[PDB]
């Protein structure tokens, strides 16, 4: 595990130095051209397990500095969507702007990027144990994007997340959430998504990662947008140490190369 | 047996950052056997600090912290290290502190930068040393607590705004579960340990 990070020295054109994986022809994100999507006539329908149920309260949430994580303490499972048999959740991971809903988003679709993403990360725990293992196996996990989009009301559904963060200002600080449905972090149409082969947005960036990229936002007020806008981080140097906003974390876009992404 | 070798950074990066950013600047003292202790000075003269809540001198980490920083702090840093049983003493580098004109640091809650560890054993009759301090802004506060709220005996020994809490003589009544807060109007964070007696 190196350090790494998103600007500067440590920053996306040095990872490769450190994790020759992320100088890699199959890297993640990407820009999503839809008029060069081919269309996946062979797929069989998305199917979500357990999404409509409430999340227990052993549900956790973390500031690691990088990212906000939450650690889902449930069954969730999807299937379909030309995914090579069915996957199980396990955590998720968020990525945003600056201020006033600036661009934030890892993916794009036809050019345009959006305030947040989040991804969900799955394993298929029919050929693996735990994620972790199927991280150390090396060979294939599947994730899940979706992009938030500003709307004039709060979006009560975000309730316990924006709560959350409320209360994981700093680096390394942990909570537990109140009670949320995944279902509704989803997009209410789930009808239009991307599928393509990709990697992990950060280090050690492995090309194992089937990419679910949904077409549809979810919404997100510019007042939930703010308790994203006040997660700080710290930044350690050689003999400096300092309390920063995390702000715009995310990787740049890299080149499809040979790849070509397909739509429902 | 006991000496410290000279710093052998001849300058230190330029540290920006803004009015009301939390930052710690790292003494880093160079290879050496026996204890340390530590000063900073700004602009070649000492820091006088320990009347003062908003900067703190740490005798273990070295470290000198600025729970805000404000435009007064701008100047040149260096640490200044003793080595008492070496009968010596070297100084750093000089540390450039300037204020970036990007804009100012919003209000934020405390974080906790130094602190006691978790579990704390405590020999009878010996002096136990926990320290505390927090970036923040507004600046924040820090106190202390017993978790089972009985009052601090009259020997305890507060110091530098509490951000050192000391407990001399150490006795069996003496342990147990001590909490330092570090608090401002944005919120409050918390540092735990406990304190364990054997003779």
């Amino acid at each position: 595990d190196p350090y790494w990070a998103y600007s500067g020295a440590y920053g996306p054109e040095h990872w490769v130095t450190s994790s020759v994986s992320c100088g890699g022809s199959h890297q993640s994100p990407i820009d999503i051209l839809d008029h060069h999507a081919r269309v996946g006539d062979e797929y069989q329908e998305l199917q979500l397990d357990g999404f409509d149920n409430e999340s227990s309260n052993k549900t956790w949430m973390k500031n690691t500095g990088k990212t906000v994580a939450i650690l889902l303490k449930d069954d969730y499972f999807v299937s379909g969507a030309g995914l090579p048999g069915r996957f199980k959740a396990e955590k998720v991971e968020f990525h945003w702007g600056h201020s006033n809903g600036s661009a934030g988003s890892e993916h794009s679709v036809n050019g345009r990027r959006f305030p947040v993403e989040m991804q969900i990360f799955f394993y298929n725990p029919d050929d693996f144990d735990s994620f972790q293992t199927a991280i150390s196996e090396n060979r294939i996990i599947g994730a899940m994007a979706i992009f938030f989009q500003v709307s004039p009301r709060d979006n009560s559904a975000l309730d316990p997340i924006i709560h959350g963060l409320k209360g994981v200002v700093h680096h390394e600080k942990e909570t537990f959430l109140d009670p949320f449905i995944l279902r509704d972090l989803l997009p209410a149409s789930l009808g239009s998504y991307y599928r393509y082969t990709g990697s992990l947005t950060t280090p050690p960036c492995s090309e194992i990662v089937e990419w679910i990229v949904f077409r549809r936002p979810v919404p997100i007020s510019y007042h939930q947008l703010e308790a994203f806008y006040s997660i700080f981080t710290t930044e350690q140097q050689d003999h400096v140490k300092s309390v920063e906003y995390l702000r715009n974390n995310f990787r740049p876009q890299q080149a499809l190369n040979d790849r070509v992404v397909s739509k429902s | 047996s006991a000496y410290i070798e000279d710093f052998e950074t001849k300058t230190r990066s330029t540290v920006s950052v803004r009015e009301g950013q939390g930052v710690v600047l790292l003494c880093g003292p160079p290879p050496h056997f026996g204890e340390l202790s530590y000063a900073w000075t700004f602009n070649d003269s000492p820091l006088y600090v320990q009347e003062d809540k908003r900067r703190f001198v740490s005798q273990d980490t070295g470290n000198l912290y600025f729970a805000k920083v404000e435009p007064s702090d701008v100047g040149n840093y260096t640490c200044f290290v003793t080595n008492k049983e070496a009968h010596r003493s070297v100084q750093g580098p000089p540390t450039p502190l300037v204020l970036r004109t990007d804009g100012v640091m919003g209000e934020y809650e405390p974080k906790i930068e130094v602190r006691f560890p978790e579990t704390i054993q405590a020999a009878k009759d010996s002096s136990i040393k926990l320290e505390c301090f927090a970036l923040g802004n507004p600046v924040p506060d820090i106190s202390w607590k017993r978790l089972d709220g009985s009052p601090m005996p009259g020997k305890i020994k507060y110091s530098k705004s509490q951000a050192i809490l000391e407990i001399p003589k150490f006795q069996q009544e003496d342990e147990g579960f001590y909490e330092c807060i570090a608090g401002n109007l944005r919120g409050r964070n918390l540092a735990k340990g406990q304190l364990i007696f054997y003779a």
